[PDB]
């Protein structure tokens, strides 16, 4: 929502948190309704199935 | 043990995903690695 990749990439995907699937899918829907191409690329890159 | 020639040699790949097809073979133990 803040449109700041440099926080989310560097603090939430270091590997400390084992993220489940629907935790990513809800955020991807928030990233598709708003206009953030960088977060869409970042969330598909973590092994999600459409 | 009743030994028989196999059937499972695979052009295996994964459903609803982007991975390239994976080559695949079921193999018995005590076989020759050559």
């Amino acid at each position: 929502a803040w449109n700041r990749v440099d926080i989310a990439q560097s603090e939430l995907f270091r590997g400390d948190i084992q993220w489940r699937s629907f935790h990513l899918e809800a955020s991807l829907m928030d990233a598709l309704l708003n206009d953030r191409p960088e977060f869409v690329r970042l969330l598909i890159s973590h092994g999600l199935s459409l | 043990t009743t030994e028989k020639p196999t059937d499972a040699y695979g052009d295996l790949d994964f459903t609803y995903s982007g991975r390239k097809h994976s080559n695949f073979l079921r193999l018995s133990d005590r076989t020759d690695p050559a």
